[PDB]
């Protein structure tokens, strides 16, 4: 339960800074793109019997 | 003699198409040549020029 932190608004403000500092740094190392790995993977065998 | 016949008579050869590989201006037909291909019966095997 809260109530703690009301007597301690610095310790509470501190959490809210770290959580914000953590991610954000994350935003500058997290891979970007449209979709993640979505489609089932496939393997293809290629043969050739000329003629 | 028996063996090397079976090889020659029961082989499978290749040869080109008609057009395909760089053809001469305004060709109109393109098809695939079908040379020798494997004997498919005990019968055909009997007939081997030995």
């Amino acid at each position: 339960m809260p109530n703690f932190f009301i007597d301690r608004p610095i310790f509470a403000w501190v959490i809210a800074i770290i959580i914000m500092l953590a991610g954000g740094l994350a935003i500058l190392k997290l891979p970007v793109a449209q979709y993640p790995t979505i489609a089932p993977p496939a393997v293809t065998i290629s043969a050739s019997y000329p003629g | 003699d028996v063996i090397t016949a079976i090889k020659a008579q029961n082989a499978q050869v290749a040869a080109g198409q008609l057009g395909g590989t760089p053809p001469v201006k305004g060709q109109q037909l393109n098809a695939s040549i079908i040379a020798q291909t494997r004997l498919t019966s005990t019968e055909e095997f009997g007939k081997i020029l030995l």
